[PDB]
C-alpha cells in the first residue's frame, strides 16, 4: 500500500530488464573493439541506443516515487540516480545540439594534427604522432613548434564550441535544482541520510584546497630539483626563482613527468630494478604474465579468476586485419562476464599494469552480488584507487625476488631506493598540481566567476601559482588550454585523478599494518599476506551502496581525505631532496616570465 | 529424464509420475556427469535398499546462484515465487551445467520465471497463470503501465555468461510414502549358484 513497496517492486524489475540491455550494449562495444568491421559499429550504435533510450523511458516513472516516503537507504540510493532525468530536462535544441557539440569536439581532438614547420608536406597527428615526438624530444624550438601551433588551430578554433559547451551544460544544472555545472561532478561525493556521515557538495573545494596546502612543501622541492638539473641548458630563460617552461613538461600537456626521469636519475652510477631482460631469460609470453598476477590476488584471500576470464582475454592485436585498441581497459559487462582487452609487450610496464587491469576485474568480483543499479565504485576515484596498490606491491623489489624476476643478490639501499621513489614521484607528485589547478579552473569558469575574456589570463595567472608554470608565447583570450585535453574535450571528471592519490596511499598504509610489515612504506609488501586481504574485501564487496565515507572507516579509519599517508611514503625522498635544494631556491615565483625581462 | 532434449520453464516445470519398476541410483552418482548431489533426510546408499511407493522427478532450469533456494524451509525469488521444498521433503536434488545446451548465441528467451507474486507458492504447487501484478491499488486490467507489470521474465542464456549464472538444469526427485503398496525398489544381486 506504502510507496516504499511499489519502489522496491520498479527496483526489483528494473535491475533485470536493465541487466540483460546493459550486457548487450558493453557486449556490442566489446565486439567494435577488438574487432573493426561494420557490422560491429552498426551493433554499438543500436545496442547503445537502445540502452541509453532504456533509461531514458525508464526515468519518466522514477519521478513518480518521491523520496520522501521512502525510509530505506538503499532504495533511495537505487533512485536518486534513476531520479535524474539526463538530457531530458534541457530543450529540444539544447539537447540534440548538445550531442553534436560533444561529437565534433571530439572528432577534432582525434582528427587534429600539426603539420612539420620543417616539412610541410608531412603532416603528424597528435595521437600518437604529437605525444610520442614531445616525450624524447629535447629541442627547444621542436617542442614549441608543435606544442605552440596545436592550440593555435585548435585551442583556437575550439573556443566557440568550449563557450556553447559552457553554456549548454549549466542549463542542465540548473534543471536539476544545482548551483552550477561544476557542483554536477561534486555530486558524486555527495553524502546524506546517514547521521553524522553527511558529505556536502561545496565542502569538496575546501578539501581539495586544505590537503593541497601540505603538498606545497613536497612539491616545492620535488620541482626546486627538476629546475636545477635543466637549468644548464637554458640560463638565461630558466630562473633559479622562475618557473620552468610549458613545453619543457615532458609531454604535450605536462600532466605526468614521468619522461623526465632520463635526465632528473640522481645516481646515473647504480643499476635500476628491471624485469625486461629478466622475463625475457626467463621466456615468458602474455598467456603466463595474467597467470603470475592471478596468484597474487590469492594470496591475499582473493578469489580467483574464472576460466571464462583468461580464456576470452585478447593477448595482442592479430595485424591489421582485425585490429583493436591496445589502450589497457577493464571492461565489465554483466552476468559474471569479465575480459580484459590489451596488447601485452614483454616489459617492466606491462607487467605493473596487468595487476592494474587484473585490478579492475576483481574489484568488480566483490560488489557484483549487488543490484544493477548498486554495482559501482564508492565514488569516481575509487575505480583506479584499488588498481594502484596492486600495482605499487609488484614494483617493491620483495616482490620481485619472491617470484624470481630480481636476483636474490641485488643490493638494497639508499641510493637504490632514493632512484625509486623519484621515478614514482613524478608520477605522482606531478599529476597533483596539475590536477588541482586545471579542475579548479573548470569549477571557476563554469561557476562565472572567470569572464569569457579573462579565461586564458586567469589560466597562466593561477599555473605559475599552483604548478610553477609560464607560457613561452604569450596568449589571449582566444586560445583554449582545456580544449585540447582528452578529459576536457570528451566530457569526463578531471578531479577523480586527485582524490585516486590520496586515497591509494591510505589504503597503503592501512593495508601495511594490517600485515604487520615493518619498515619504510615503499617497502611493504602485501603478498602472502592474507590478513590485509580480509580488511579490504569488506569494502570492495560494498561499492556505492553505502556512503563513501563510511565505507572508508572501515579501512583506513578516515572520515575524509589525508596528505599524512603522502608525507610518509614520500618521506625518505623528501629528506634527500631537502638536502640537494640547499645550494638553490626551495620554490618559485609568479613574477617572472621567459618574455618579460 | 534429465538427457530429454528440451525441460519446462521454472514456472512451466512438468511433473512426472514414476511408479511400477526398479531404480538403479549407483549409474547416477558413479557416473560424474552431475554437478552437485545432495539428499535431504536419505542417504544416498540406503536409496537401494529401499522401496518407494511413488516417485515424483521434477524439471526445470534455473539460475547457478539461484540453486541454492533449493532446500526444505528455504526463501528466495525462485524458492517462493516458482518452486519450494517442503521441510519434510524427503527427496534429492541433482543439477549441471547446462551451458553447452540451452545457452546459444543471442540468447535464449524461451525459459521464462515468475518474478512477482501477490504471496509466496505453497508447498509443491505450479501457477502458470500470466495475470498482470497489480504492485499498488491502481487498477490495470491485463494493459501494462504505472504498479503494473508483467510477473513472467525470461532467463537471460549465452555462452559468455559467467558460470555462476550459467544455467543448470535441476531434476528434483520427490520421494512420498503413502498407504498404497510400495513397487519400486532397489537394484538386485544375484550371485552365482551351488
Amino acid at each position: 500500500s506504502t510507496i516504499e513497496e511499489q519502489a522496491k517492486t520498479f527496483l526489483d524489475k528494473f535491475n533485470h530488464e536493465a541487466e540483460d540491455l546493459f550486457y548487450q550494449s558493453s557486449l556490442a562495444s566489446w565486439n567494435y573493439n577488438t574487432n573493426i568491421t561494420e557490422e560491429n559499429v552498426q551493433n554499438m550504435n543500436n545496442a547503445g541506443d537502445k540502452w541509453s533510450a532504456f533509461l531514458k523511458e525508464q526515468s519518466t516513472l522514477a519521478q513518480m516515487y518521491p523520496l520522501q516516503e521512502i525510509q530505506n537507504l538503499t532504495v533511495k540510493l537505487q533512485l536518486q540516480a534513476l531520479q535524474q532525468n539526463g538530457s531530458s530536462v534541457l530543450s529540444e535544441d539544447k539537447s540534440k545540439r548538445l550531442n553534436t557539440i560533444l561529437n565534433t569536439m571530439s572528432t577534432i581532438y582525434s582528427t587534429g594534427k600539426v603539420c612539420n614547420p620543417d616539412n610541410p608536406q608531412e603532416c603528424l597527428l597528435l595521437e600518437p604522432g604529437l605525444n610520442e615526438i614531445m616525450a624524447n624530444s629535447l629541442d627547444y624550438n621542436e617542442r614549441l613548434w608543435a606544442w605552440e601551433s596545436w592550440r593555435s588551430e585548435v585551442g583556437k578554433q575550439l573556443r566557440p564550441l568550449y563557450e556553447e559547451y559552457v553554456v549548454l551544460k549549466n542549463e542542465m544544472a540548473r534543471a536539476n535544482h544545482y548551483e552550477d555545472y561544476g557542483d554536477y561532478w561534486r555530486g558524486d561525493y555527495e553524502v546524506n541520510g546517514v547521521d553524522g556521515y553527511d558529505y556536502s557538495r561545496g565542502q569538496l573545494i575546501e578539501d581539495v584546497e586544505h590537503t593541497f596546502e601540505e603538498i606545497k612543501p613536497l612539491y616545492e622541492h620535488l620541482h626546486a630539483y627538476v629546475r636545477a638539473k635543466l637549468m644548464n641548458a637554458y640560463p638565461s630563460y630558466i630562473s633559479p626563482i622562475g618557473c620552468l617552461p610549458a613545453h619543457l613538461l615532458g609531454d604535450m600537456w605536462g600532466r605526468f613527468w614521468t619522461n623526465l626521469y632520463s635526465l632528473t636519475v640522481p645516481f646515473g652510477q647504480k643499476p635500476n630494478i628491471d624485469v625486461t631482460d629478466a622475463m625475457v631469460d626467463q621466456a615468458w609470453d602474455a598467456q603466463r604474465i595474467f597467470k603470475e598476477a592471478e596468484k597474487f590476488f590469492v594470496s591475499v584471500g582473493l578469489p580467483n579468476m574464472t576460466q571464462g576470464f583468461w580464456e576470452n582475454s585478447m593477448l595482442t592485436d592479430p595485424g591489421n586485419v582485425q585490429k583493436a585498441v591496445c589502450h589497457p581497459t577493464a571492461w565489465d559487462l554483466g552476468k559474471g562476464d569479465f575480459r580484459i582487452l590489451m596488447c601485452t609487450k614483454v616489459t617492466m610496464d606491462d607487467f605493473l599494469t596487468a595487476h592494474h587491469e587484473m585490478g579492475h576485474i576483481q574489484y568488480d568480483m566483490a560488489y557484483a552480488a549487488q543490484p544493477f543499479l548498486l554495482r559501482n565504485g564508492a565514488n569516481e576515484g575509487f575505480h583506479e584507487a584499488v588498481g594502484e596498490i596492486m600495482s605499487l606491491s609488484a614494483a617493491t623489489p620483495k616482490h620481485l625476488k619472491s617470484i624470481g624476476l630480481l636476483s636474490p643478490d641485488f643490493q638494497e639501499d639508499n641510493e637504490t631506493e632514493i632512484n625509486f621513489l623519484l621515478k614514482q614521484a613524478l608520477t605522482i607528485v606531478g599529476t597533483l598540481p596539475f590536477t588541482y589547478m586545471l579542475e579548479k579552473w573548470r569549477w571557476m569558469v563554469f561557476k562565472g566567476e572567470i569572464p569569457k575574456d579573462q579565461w586564458m589570463k586567469k589560466w597562466w595567472e593561477m599555473k605559475r601559482e599552483i604548478v610553477g608554470v609560464v607560457e613561452p608565447v604569450p596568449h589571449d583570450e582566444t586560445y583554449c588550454d582545456p580544449a585540447s585535453l582528452f578529459h576536457v574535450s570528451n566530457d569526463y571528471s578531471f578531479i577523480r585523478y586527485y582524490t585516486r592519490t590520496l586515497y591509494q596511499f591510505q589504503f597503503q598504509e592501512a593495508l601495511c599494518q594490517a600485515a604487520k610489515h615493518e619498515g619504510p612504506l615503499h617497502k611493504c609488501d602485501i603478498s602472502n599476506s592474507t590478513e590485509a586481504g580480509q580488511k579490504l574485501f569488506n569494502m570492495l564487496r560494498l561499492g556505492k551502496s553505502e556512503p563513501w565515507t563510511l565505507a572508508l572507516e572501515n579501512v583506513v579509519g578516515a572520515k575524509n581525505m589525508n596528505v599524512r599517508p603522502l608525507l610518509n611514503y614520500f618521506e625518505p625522498l623528501f629528506t634527500w631532496l631537502k638536502d640537494q635544494n640547499k645550494n638553490s631556491f626551495v620554490g618559485w615565483s609568479t613574477d617572472w616570465s621567459p618574455y618579460a625581462d | 529424464v534429465f538427457n530429454a532434449t528440451r525441460f519446462a520453464s521454472v514456472y512451466a516445470w512438468n511433473r512426472k509420475r514414476i511408479s511400477n519398476c526398479v531404480a538403479d541410483y549407483s549409474v547416477l552418482y558413479n557416473s560424474a556427469s552431475f554437478s552437485t548431489f545432495k539428499c535431504y533426510g536419505v542417504s544416498p546408499t540406503k536409496l537401494n535398499d529401499l522401496c518407494f511407493t511413488n516417485v515424483y522427478a521434477d524439471s526445470f532450469v534455473i539460475r547457478g546462484d539461484e540453486v541454492r533456494q533449493i532446500a526444505p524451509g528455504q526463501t528466495g525469488k525462485i524458492a517462493d515465487y516458482n518452486y519450494k521444498l517442503p521441510d519434510d521433503f524427503t527427496g534429492c536434488v541433482i543439477a549441471w551445467n547446462s551451458n553447452n545446451l540451452d545457452s546459444k548465441v543471442g540468447g535464449n528467451y524461451n525459459y521464462r520465471y515468475r518474478l512477482f507474486r501477490k504471496s509466496n507458492l505453497k508447498p509443491f504447487e505450479r501457477d502458470i497463470s500470466t495475470e498482470i501484478y497489480q504492485a499498488g491499488s491502481t487498477p490495470c486490467n491485463g494493459v501494462q503501465g504505472f504498479n503494473c507489470y508483467f510477473p513472467l521474465q525470461s532467463y537471460g542464456f549465452q555462452p559468455t555468461n559467467g558460470v555462476g549464472y550459467q544455467p543448470y538444469r535441476v531434476v528434483v526427485l520427490s520421494f512420498e510414502l503413502l498407504h498404497a503398496p510400495a513397487t519400486v525398489c532397489g537394484p538386485k544381486k544375484s550371485t552365482n549358484l551351488v
